[PDB]
């Protein structure tokens, strides 16, 4: 069954900072993947929107004109196929195609623990590259002015795990850095649409639940009656019998948006630099949002068994307004509930816009959020 | 045959290989519906998983089965914003003259029209009359857009043949509902259209 748990809003430029909405705006409800926006705030506060993950390669020539390479990982939470293909392209451009020994430490997170990363490296990294995925990437890379090799290839004899604590660079080794795109791009990719991986790895990298509870307490004077998190993504930790969802109040979601916007603003950024724009970000869950929301609304969606959710900002003739809509669903019993709830949320948000003099388009051009950019080229440290 | 919980979960989550493992083994009737009336195809559609949809279509599954909310795979695709999948299903011959879940009985056309113009056009190319097919409350897409849309959405609908004079079951015009919903811009536009 579909019904509203709580909706709330607040004008961004509100002097009084009074959060308007229903009498349930102070009750905890399941958030689903709007949790990713809270994770965004934390990452933005702890690292900065321009932060970059600096993966290091320790590169030593070997007897036969080959190289040994050790990857000192940065826990970059967006190091998958795409970033791997870029790495391979970069090794080629540096004329590294013969690798005797490839080793990696525990901070080298690779999702296409040591046992599994070794397997993905052997299975995927060192194997043949997909022309399908590669050319698509290369052509995307070109759109943001990043150069990649044609038919890059790598040959790796041996792959193995070597703990950070137990690694010593040879004195004949050269240290190279492969920087991620800035965090804001990573967060944009995450918030457009993602499985749990990026969000959950950010949340863990920042210290997990203990550190989160400490952060939100300091930041917002929030206790567990306001917000209770178990992961970064909002996905169920328990079972369909015993579900465990991140929950928080609708007011807390408004405070999160307020604080996120303030921290981004201090570096010249807007919510649209880390969250999806209705009808403009086509690779996002809001790519087909129509009506008064199209071009005016920056937002994150969520869906889980018991909830359909949306939060973000609307740009109206009366100004920027933060909003959060938390709907109840019973997707277990009626899979149709998500679609029913999704349109009711849309209509509520459209009504909020109507009541504030109608929409006003934001300044935004659709971004292409790859895990690397033009500063990600392998470079000597 | 029997439905598989594992196949249905795989299809929703977007795990192509697991879907292929369970299907090709052929222990599973692909048209069998589970406890809430779901098929593998409805699961794939709902999750926006185009490759799984294509795989299932190559097995010639029935497109028109309905879950307990009365929804076909195409209604799942439209209502969950999987408009890539929706276009695939429409090209594969999925019936467009269907109702999506909820009390209003909105038509598929009306839901697409509020969100994805391309798909709304693809629906009308199959059945041009849907432009004016009313839901349970006697409301067309014009009404929904009058409430929650833009003058450009209204122009879109008029270009596809929207009747301006229709009245819902309460005796309201689309202009009436625009005003009731405080949508200044659509009320303005609707007052002026001839
Ligand atoms: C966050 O809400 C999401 N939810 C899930 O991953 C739960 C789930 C469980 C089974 C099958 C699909 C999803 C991700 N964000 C959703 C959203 O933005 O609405 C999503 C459905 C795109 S997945």
């Amino acid at each position: 069954m579909v019904y509203l748990n709580s909706m709330c809003h607040m004008a961004a430029n509100s002097k009084t900072q009074q959060i308007q909405g229903d009498d349930n705006k102070d009750d905890k409800f399941p958030l689903a993947s709007i949790s990713k926006v809270v994770t965004t705030l934390w990452a933005v506060d702890r690292l900065g929107p321009d932060y970059r993950f600096k993966t290091k390669l320790h590169v030593t020539p070997t007897a036969n004109g080959s190289y040994d390479i050790h990857i000192e990982g940065s826990r970059d939470p967006l190091f998958g196929r795409n970033m791997s293909y870029f790495l391979i392209s970069e090794l080629n451009r540096m004329k590294i195609t013969k690798i005797e020994k490839l080793t990696f430490d525990e901070n080298f997170l690779l999702a296409w623990q040591a046992s599994i990363v070794r397997a993905t490296l052997t299975s995927s990294f060192a194997t043949a590259i997909s022309p399908g995925y590669y050319t698509i990437l290369k052509t995307k890379a070109a759109r943001i002015g990043v150069q990649m090799s044609n038919r890059p290839k790598i040959d790796v004899r041996t792959i193995s795990f070597v703990k950070k604590a137990e690694f010593q660079k040879n004195e004949k080794s050269t240290t190279m850095v492969l920087m991620s795109a800035p965090l804001k791009t990573i967060l944009k990719r995450m918030n457009n649409q993602s499985n749990n991986y990026i969000a959950d790895n950010l949340y863990w990298n920042l210290g997990g639940t203990e550190a989160f509870n400490a952060y939100i307490a300091g930041k917002m004077q929030a206790d567990t009656s306001d917000i209770e998190f178990h992961n970064g993504s909002g996905n169920n930790e328990g079972s369909v019998a015993k579900p465990v969802y991140n929950e928080a109040t609708c007011e807390m979601m408004i405070k999160v948006l307020y604080s996120l916007d303030k921290s981004l603003s201090a570096k010249g950024y807007d919510l649209s630099d880390v969250m999806a724009v209705a009808a403009k970000d086509k690779a996002s869950t809001v790519g087909s949002y129509g009506g008064v929301m199209a071009g005016s609304t920056t937002a994150k969606t969520g869906s889980v068994n018991k909830a359909k959710t949306l939060m973000g900002s609307v740009s109206t003739k009366n100004g920027e307004i933060y909003f959060a809509v938390l709907m109840h669903t019973d997707y277990d019993k009626s899979r149709s509930d998500w679609g029913v709830a999704s349109q009711q949320i849309k209509n509520k948000v459209s009504q909020l816009i109507n009541q504030n003099g109608g929409p006003k388009a934001i300044k935004y051009t659709e971004q292409l959020p790859l895990p690397f950019d033009k500063y990600s080229y392998l470079t000597k440290a | 045959g029997k439905s598989s919980k594992a196949l249905n979960e795989a299809a929703e989550q977007g795990d192509l290989a697991k879907v292929k493992n369970l299907v090709q083994k052929n222990k599973i009737d692909l048209n069998a519906q589970d406890e809430t009336g779901m098929t593998p195809l409805m699961n794939a559609a709902m999750g926006g998983n185009l490759d799984i949809v294509k795989f299932l279509l190559s097995k010639k599954v029935n497109l028109e089965l309905k879950n307990n909310g009365g929804e076909t795979a195409l209604a799942f695709a439209v209502t969950n914003d999987a408009y890539d999948v929706a276009e695939e299903l429409i090209k594969a011959g999925a019936n467009v003259d269907i109702i999506v879940a909820g009390d209003e009985g909105d038509t598929l056309f009306m839901r697409a029209a509020q969100n994805n113009k391309k798909t709304a056009e693809s629906i009308l190319a199959k059945n041009k009359s849907l432009i004016n097919k009313a839901n349970t409350l006697g409301e067309t897409a014009l009404f929904a857009v009058a409430r929650y849309g833009t003058p450009a959405d209204i122009d879109f609908l008029i270009k596809k043949g929207a009747d301006l004079k229709l009245k819902n079951k309460k005796g309201q015009t689309a202009l009436d509902v625009a005003k009731e919903a405080s949508n200044q811009d659509t009320a303005k536009a609707l007052s002026k259209k001839k």
